[PDB]
RNA sequence: CUCGAUGUUGGAUCAGGACAUCCCGAUGGUGCAGCCGCUAUUAAAGGUUCGUUUGUUCAACGAUUAAAGUCCUACGUGAUCUGAGUUCAGACCGGAGUAAUCCAGGUCGGUUUCUAUCUACUUUCAAAUUCCUCCCUGUACGAAAGGACAAGAGAAAUAAGGCCUACUUCACAAAGCGCCUUCCCCCGUAAAUGAUAUCAUCUCAACUUAGUAUUAUACCCACACCCACCCAAGAACAGGGUUUGU
RNA sequence: GCUACCUAAGAACAGCUAAAAGAGCACACCCGUCUAUGUAGCAAAAUAGUGGGAAGAUUUAUAGGUAGAGGCGACAAACCUA
């Protein structure tokens, strides 16, 4: 859904994501040996100049049955040890996240929706 | 008499036989959950059971905008907007998992698919997610919501305004220009509806899946 | 000298009659087959590790999802086993092979079309000409007496069996559908060359290697899909639910075998052997098997409790 | 590949084939016979067998008037179909025409076909006969019914 | 690409008189019991049939006299008469093209 | 050898081969505790990434990977492609020359034909590789820090072969972006018993064990109804069906 | 009788903007940017689309003039009957 050269959004309240530039964030590599991005993958960002990882949480592509599909890709972003960087995301994230509760735990505390 | 479309066969060389014994499971499937009579343009809400969900239990409410497929994997699509964010939900009619299916609004639309809703303005999208279901009175004519909708600026997923399209449900008056719809009938295929050949008859196919229907509700 | 056909020169009464004679004349043939046991069956050994029973030939109908009781779907295959008869019995020293042979026919088709020789084998066999025959290898303690009938029940939910069938033609066809080239670039300049396979050696050699892959005729061919899991069993219209996809169009003839992968290996302990006698079960079994995993359709829906 | 495509690819595209079929059936209504090339001839019986269909419908039936006017470019032919030809065929539900080969085209070897709609006033076409019921074959097969027939009764 | 060398007549023999490249024998020819001239089986006569269509244009010249112009279909039954033949009870009603001749044997009358 | 012509860089396409092995396998040594390494023996079945600038091969850099191997094949491959460069005719700059013109320099522009006669080839039908997660285990190891192997379980990517239930492009069907299946080994050494040489010694001593496949099995297999029609079979031919020949 | 330049006397240039125009948009008309096709071709230089100009140093019909040690040239060693 998400390859290198898409442009992602910012779902967290982080201040990284969500301060105005010129380029709009940008992946630049999927950490998926085809380097196809699904939801639950990691993904390196172009964002104002920096390079920061990024949990997709929502993409437009359609998915398995009985899983949402989003009108944006949507992306968290995320330190290297899998911490969050903002503390609230207010768009919906998909539940099927909660099967990787055990490395994403603090990402999805910060979950305010699910769908 | 509604017949769910899903138990209307595709032309194709399959065997009837295929298609009488997915329709026994078909109708098995209906005495446990009870499927209601719904179309393009109903809202409905969704209950399904989520291993990973908050309570093991998710429930989703939105319009209806496709309905496809046939036989026991028939699906259709609910849309609504939550937080802003848009989301589609593509359910499965006979998923076991799915615990209930509650119309909450009984009506049908201009178009049989409602897939330009997604370049449509976001209000006609949205709908409460506790929004009370509207009684439907007994032997009435199912409603049919003529509302046009306004489309954002272009370029859109599709070509909506294309005649193979056919959709009659968008205010084009005003999201085009004339020149621009002009343009567009340069693709119409006047001799198309005229085809006698590529018509597809289901009155016969259609009489002797109610016989079968009848038959098991007697059982 | 000139080619003629069964109804060439029968006249207006007397082709329904032909057509009306024949067919019941079928009918009774495959009626009296359906009491093997009481016709002077065969030995019936116990089945003992290291050996191979008969396998079936089925007509593909279509395919079916189905759900597990963990929520997963498996899409399956729908195999209807029609008019399914052992048709010769060869001995492992007559075989010219390691292992003898039971020949098995599905699916009855007009007598008005076979050649001679067909039609009188199938005369002393009783029983109407088959469309497809097949070859089974099979160890002397699961030979049939021919003419036995062949049943879905054959094979149990649970066993993995092998499906081998043509593979669906697509004529003469490019290296890109074919073999999976890539091609070359829509545009930059690329004269009269998109679709085509580019070098097919080295100048050294001044030849072509033998199999080297070059446009032809696709498909059509033979194909097994191996270790296929049977997931359900429909004892009344004999159709065998096997997982996944296989060779072939709707509505053609496949040849169902126990899968000889490693893994599958001596798993017919529990299996009827040489093969399914409905007329000699005891209780007759119920109009549905299905495996411990499969949601049955009148099932309760599923719970994660 | 071309499985499953129950069409023909003629004249100079889709619009062109439905032209040059609707050209043949609208021949067809007015002289009841023609010929015309053997696959031509095969694609338009479908239609010509539909045609009358929608002639059933009845005059009054919009629906039927439009699929008429389109499909019959001689607007003479419409009260034809609806009063004449749909008429006939009143205690029929199918087989309203009949299609057989004749030879080759003599310009270019085109194979033939003839095509009419069944009960014309015209001089009747040299239709293939079956063999009589009399001939050595038949009689012997008659013998064999009547045996069968007396060892069923008893 | 051009030949690198001249193809013997050998060759050529070996290419053009192979069984593929020569006329194959039909073997559903047989005679038209009607006429005599031979047919095959599965196509019509073509003595025959060229028969029916020199009687077919006759009467349809004499349609044409009787509807006098384009556009004139009529909106009832027709039915050939020959000399010496009045409509039956169930030609009433239906146009009459009358040809000026003795009614052909295989034209059966109805 | 070839100037009565053997078309000249890099790239695309498709790759055949060598092993002097980059990764995966098996071993000896270590200044090898472990985790990582270094070196050597054996191994060519399988694999060996995507991008920014540059015409580039290279190189630098960014992000990855189990690894981003070295070579040969007319510096493989233009009767398959590309023409940015180089290398005609136009032009400008610097420099040389009295000038015409010139420059291992730079710069902008600049026509890539071929209908295949012969050789060869056009289903080597079917045994698959790798990473990661969990677990083992915070165990062996070690002062601590740090931190495995084998066994087992699961989940993926790629490759090969198929398929259309759903999704998607679509709509009697063909497809992927979807789904299903995928099964043996490989020899370097490590050890016993035991002579020549009455100890010892794994032995181009007789011999024993790790230690091996007659690669297993699978697939295919009956064929003067056949004029004609239909087809999921197909360029033609062939093949399947017609008990569906008004 | 092609083409370069010239001489005599002719012809053509919609619509819109500006209203002043070797001005802009844009037909006819003239030219030939880029790509594909074509390459014994429809064509010994073309076709399709895309393009430059289109009241001017414009395009164009007719007749005449300049001739090879030459002509003519808004110099490309252009053009002077493929
Ligand atoms: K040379
Ligand atoms: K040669
Ligand atoms: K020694
Ligand atoms: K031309
Ligand atoms: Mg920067
Ligand atoms: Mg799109
Ligand atoms: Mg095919
Ligand atoms: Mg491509
Ligand atoms: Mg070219
Ligand atoms: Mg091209
Ligand atoms: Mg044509
Ligand atoms: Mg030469
Ligand atoms: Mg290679
Ligand atoms: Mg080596
Ligand atoms: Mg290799
Ligand atoms: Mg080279
Ligand atoms: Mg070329
Ligand atoms: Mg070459
Ligand atoms: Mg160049
Ligand atoms: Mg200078
Ligand atoms: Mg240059
Ligand atoms: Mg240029
Ligand atoms: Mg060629
Ligand atoms: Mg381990
Ligand atoms: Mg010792
Ligand atoms: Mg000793
Ligand atoms: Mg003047
Ligand atoms: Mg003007
Ligand atoms: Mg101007
Ligand atoms: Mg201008
Ligand atoms: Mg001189
Ligand atoms: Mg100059
Ligand atoms: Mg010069
Ligand atoms: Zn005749």
């Amino acid at each position: 859904a998400i390859q290198k050269m898409t442009r992602v959004r910012v779902v967290d309240n982080s201040a990284l994501g969500n301060s105005p530039y010129h380029r709009a964030p940008r992946c630049i590599h999927v950490y998926k040996k085809n380097g196809v991005g699904k939801v639950g993958d990691q993904i390196l960002l172009a964002i104002k100049g920096q390079k920061k990882k990024a949990l997709i949480v929502g993409h437009c592509m359609p998915g398995p049955r009985m899983t949402p599909r989003f009108d944006s890709n949507n992306v968290v972003l995320i330190e290297d040890n899998g911490n969050p960087v903002g503390t609230r995301i207010k768009t919906p994230i998909p539940t099927s996240l909660r099967k990787r509760e055990g490395e994403y735990s603090k990402v999805l505390a910060i979950a305010q929706n699910f769908v | 008499r509604f017949l769910s479309p899903e138990f209307i066969p595709r032309r194709g060389r399959t065997d009837p036989l295929k298609f009488q014994i997915e329709r026994k499971d078909m109708l098995e499937r209906r005495k446990v959950l009870h499927i209601p009579e719904f179309y393009v343009g109903s809202i409905l809400r969704v209950t399904t059971a989520d291993p990973y969900a908050s309570g093991k239990i998710s429930q989703f409410l939105g319009i209806c905008i496709q309905r496809s497929g046939r036989g026991l994997g028939a699906t259709f699509i609910l849309r609504n907007v939550i937080e802003g964010q848009g989301v589609e939900i593509c359910f499965e009619l006979y998923n076991p998992r799915v615990q209930e299916i509650q119309v909450v609004k009984l009506e049908k639309r201009l178009d049989d698919s409602l897939l330009y809703l997604r370049d449509a303005l976001p209000e006609y999208s949205t709908f409460d997610v506790n929004m009370k279901p509207v009684v439907q009175e007994p032997n009435q004519k199912v409603p049919v919501n003529e509302l046009k909708v306004k489309m954002k600026p272009k370029p859109w997923s599709k070509r909506w305004e294309r005649p193979n399209f056919n959709i009659k449900g968008i205010r084009f008056d005003l999201c085009l220009t004339e020149q621009q719809m002009k343009e567009a009938q340069k693709w119409n295929q006047p001799w198309l509806e005229f085809d006698m050949m590529r018509e597809y008859d289901t009155s016969k196919i259609e009489a002797a899946i109610w016989k079968e229907i009848e038959a098991s509700k007697r059982s | 000298k000139s080619g003629t056909w069964w109804d060439e020169h029968l006249s207006e009464e007397n082709v329904p009659f032909i057509k009306q004679l024949v067919s019941d004349e079928d009918k009774a043939q495959l009626a009296s087959k359906l009491c093997p046991l009481k016709d002077e069956p065969w030995p019936i050994h116990p089945w003992e590790p290291g050996s191979f029973r008969v396998g079936l030939i089925a007509l593909k109908l279509g395919m079916m999802p189905l759900w597990t009781k963990d929520g997963q779907k498996h899409v399956v295959t729908l195999l209807q086993v029609q008019d399914c008869h052992v048709l010769k019995y060869t001995s492992k020293e007559n075989c010219n092979g390691k292992m003898a042979t039971l020949s098995v026919g599905g699916k009855t088709v007009s007598r008005f079309r076979k050649a001679t020789s067909i039609l009188e084998f199938y005369r002393e066999l009783g029983l109407p000409p088959k469309q497809t025959v097949k070859i089974f290898n099979i160890t002397d303690n699961a030979a049939i007496k021919p003419g036995t009938p062949l049943y879905a029940a054959h094979f149990r939910p649970g066993q993995y069996v092998d499906v081998t069938a043509k593979t669906i033609g697509k004529g003469f066809q490019g290296v890109m559908k074919r073999w999976g080239f890539k091609g070359q670039p829509a545009t930059h300049g690329q004269t009269k060359t998109h679709r085509r396979p580019g070098a097919v050696a080295t100048g050294d050699i001044g030849r072509v290697w033998p199999g080297t892959k070059m446009p032809g005729k696709m498909g059509n061919i033979y194909r097994t899909e191996y270790g296929l899991k049977v997931w359900r069993i429909n004892t009344k219209h004999n159709i065998i639910y096997v997982n996944g996809s296989v060779p072939g169009h709707k509505n053609c003839l496949v040849k169902v075998k126990d899968s000889k992968l490693p893994a599958y290996k001596d798993l017919g302990k529990n299996l009827p052997f040489p093969t399914y006698f409905p007329d000699g079960d005891e209780e007759e079994l119920p109009e549905d098997l299905y495996d411990e995993n499969v949601c049955q359709p009148g099932a309760p829906s599923i719970t994660f409790a | 590949i071309s499985h499953g495509r129950v069409f023909r690819r003629m004249g100079l595209g889709p619009e062109s084939r439905i032209h040059l079929l609707r050209n043949l059936l609208t021949g067809l209504v007015r002289h009841e016979r023609i010929e015309a090339p053997w696959a031509r001839v095969d694609e338009m019986r479908g239609y010509a067998e539909k045609l009358i269909d929608y002639g059933k419908l009845g005059d009054t039936n919009e629906r039927a008037m439009r699929m008429a006017d389109f499909w019959l470019t001689e607007k003479d032919l419409i009260p034809k179909l609806f009063q004449v030809l749909a008429p006939r065929y009143k205690d029929q539900t199918g087989g309203y025409t009949r299609m057989l080969q004749i030879p080759n085209r003599s310009l270019d070897r085109a194979k033939m076909a003839v095509i009419e709609y069944k009960g014309n006033c015209l001089p009747p076409l040299p239709l293939p006969r079956r063999d009589s019921h009399l001939t050595l074959l038949n009689q012997l097969l008659q013998g064999l019914r009547q045996d069968l027939r007396q060892s069923q009764e008893a | 690409a051009a030949p690198k060398n001249r193809r013997t007549i050998e060759v050529n023999r070996c290419r053009r008189r192979n069984p593929q490249k020569l006329i194959k024998v039909k073997n559903n020819i047989d005679v038209c019991p009607e006429c005599g001239h031979l047919k095959q089986k599965h196509v019509l006569c073509a003595y025959c049939y060229e028969k029916v269509c020199k009687e077919t244009a006759e009467i349809r010249r004499q349609i044409g006299k009787q509807e006098g112009g384009p556009f004139k279909a009529p909106t009832i039954e027709t039915v050939v008469l020959y000399t010496g033949e009045t409509p039956s009870e169930q030609d009433q009603g239906k146009r009459i093209i009358e040809r000026d001749r003795k009614r052909p044997s295989w034209f059966t009358q109805n």
